[PDB]
């Protein structure tokens, strides 16, 4: 669970990352379709991920949009999240374990894009706060 | 694993450019912060109750250094990492108890930490080398 | 020229990007600076003896917004960029007499100030279809 | 011909861009094989050009220490870069009509990296430095 200083954290963290969104969905996606290949299946439909293709704002906002969602209902990321839940596990069939994975490599992208602001004690927060989000997606697959 | 010559120069290029002692306290640091549990084994004297403190230990930031050098010998003997990394392992195992788990979370603070280090130059392929390698030698230290 | 949606998006993504009263400007008078020759239908009143007055000239400003603007009606008609600059292509050769090969010469000035503008964004393939795109509307205005 | 503002000019730029001479380098021609596709059988035989791939910064260090050179030999560039007009033309037989397209892919790169130093006045310097170069390196080709 997060606490309100974890809660508070991820608000401004996110504060100064929203505005580079896209760009940081754009990344993450690309980088992991590229480093967990079983991913690519997912994406092969967007090829604008491909590295050096022009980037698509929308497949970048997509992503980062439920992350969005996710900081509005931080506070019942359960219940704020069941809907994308749904469209992942029924709709688009994204094998779970995936989640993590998508995790990781936003954070490394925000770590790349944000390195000042992307401290250890932001780094604790956005990890608890997108397993927090990684579980609540996990919801309708059992 | 089998690695190629591009893999080999890519894993020298990433590590030659690194400050050990900048980058290794920042990614044992970042370990202890992010998953705290992994105090277990450091603050027998002082204590780590939060970020400042556990980025101000001494013996901290001296054996984030420590584990670069480690892998320098790594770096340099691709082929031979399990057999290279047995007795530290053993070391980790058998003196330390740290958990085998654990170095899977160190891997990923410095990948976190090395992606700060070198922004864009970190692209897809960068991360894959650097991930396979470290995953690697996470496989070696985590016997037990 | 043949056009696939990706493409299309783009043109349309990198334009919808641009604040034509900063880009335009900086277009224009960078042609201006760089290909100095292109000075030759402006400063009819006013000198342009260095690239503080070209950047201060406001005939040059106000045209590099005409030109921004002019490129809107290709953005949103991709397919009929001929027919679409047939009247400015009369326009400038006719009555101004602008030289074809200066249409080639803003084309990069303005690829090198949106480059600026777009950073990293500016990749390969983004580089490659915003090129195509000022290709084809420099091959329309360039008839004589 | 380069008069001395523009010398000065150019050994200015030089000074704030060199340390990044590697990644220039690797950046323009990883664009060039790409928006000048008559340009891939040049460089084919380096793999780490294709976006995405891992960067050899000996790659990008091999151009732009030809620049170096350039810039070190600005007095005199037909006869400071007569063995690379002869390496190009002869050892390699890269058609000339690309020099030119790589210049503007160094310039595009500069653009793009240093925005606030490639100056209008900056770019007319380094500009008719390029030409100065290419024409350089095309001494040997007849
Ligand atoms: C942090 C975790 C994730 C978040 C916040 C997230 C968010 C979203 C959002 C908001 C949508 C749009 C749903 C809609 O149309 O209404 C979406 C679609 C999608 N997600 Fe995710 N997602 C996550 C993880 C994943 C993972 C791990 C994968 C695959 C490996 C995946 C693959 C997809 C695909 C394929 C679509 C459909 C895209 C399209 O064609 O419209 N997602 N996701
Ligand atoms: C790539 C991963 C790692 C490498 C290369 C590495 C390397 C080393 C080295 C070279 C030493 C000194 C050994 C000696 O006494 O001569 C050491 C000590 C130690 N390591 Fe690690 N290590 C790694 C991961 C970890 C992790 C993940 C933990 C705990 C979370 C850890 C905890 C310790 C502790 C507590 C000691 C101190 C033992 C003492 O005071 O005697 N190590 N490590
Ligand atoms: C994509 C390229 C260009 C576009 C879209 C463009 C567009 C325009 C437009 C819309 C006008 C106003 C026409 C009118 O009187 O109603 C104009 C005027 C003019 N353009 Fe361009 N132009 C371009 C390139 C150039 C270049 C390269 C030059 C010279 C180097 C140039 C020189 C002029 C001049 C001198 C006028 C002023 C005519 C006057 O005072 O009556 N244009 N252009
Ligand atoms: C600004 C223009 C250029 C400069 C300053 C430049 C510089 C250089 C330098 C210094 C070398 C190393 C020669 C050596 O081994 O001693 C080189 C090699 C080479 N250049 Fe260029 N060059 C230029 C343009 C081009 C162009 C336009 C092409 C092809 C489109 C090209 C393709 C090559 C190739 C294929 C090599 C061999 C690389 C290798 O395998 O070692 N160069 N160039």
């Amino acid at each position: 669970s997060l606490s309100d200083k974890d809660k508070a954290a991820v608000k401004l963290l996110w504060s100064k990352i929203s505005k580079s969104s896209d760009a940081i969905g754009n990344d993450a996606l690309s980088r992991m379709i590229v480093v967990y290949p079983q991913t690519k299946t997912y994406f092969a439909h967007w090829p604008d991920l491909s590295p050096g293709s022009p980037h698509v704002k929308a497949h970048g906002k997509t992503v980062m949009g439920g992350i969005a969602l996710a900081v509005s209902k931080i506070d019942d990321l359960r219940a704020g999240l069941l809907d994308l839940s749904e469209q992942h596990a029924y709709k688009l069939r994204v094998d779970p374990a995936n989640f993590k994975i998508l995790s990781h490599c936003i954070l490394v992208v925000i770590s790349m894009m944000f390195p000042k602001e992307f401290t250890p004690e932001a780094h604790v927060s956005l990890d608890k706060f997108l397993s927090g989000v990684s579980l609540a997606l996990s919801e309708r697959y059992r | 694993v089998e690695w190629t010559d591009q893999e080999r120069a890519t894993i020298s290029s990433i590590f030659g450019s690194l400050d050990y002692d900048d980058i290794g306290p920042k990614a044992l640091s970042r370990c202890l912060i992010v998953y705290p549990w992994t105090q277990r084994h450091f603050g027998s004297f002082g204590n780590l109750y939060n970020a400042e403190a556990i980025i101000g230990n001494q013996k901290v930031a001296a054996h984030g250094i420590k584990v670069l050098h480690g892998l320098d010998r790594a770096v340099k003997n691709m082929d031979n990492i399990k057999e290279i990394y047995a007795e530290l392992s053993i070391l980790h195992s058998e003196k330390l108890h740290v958990d085998p788990d654990n170095f899977k979370l160190l891997a990923d603070c410095l990948t976190i930490v090395v992606a700060a280090k070198m922004g864009s130059g970190f692209n897809p392929g960068t991360q894959a080398t650097f991930q396979k390698f470290l995953a690697v030698v996470v496989s070696a230290l985590g016997k037990q």
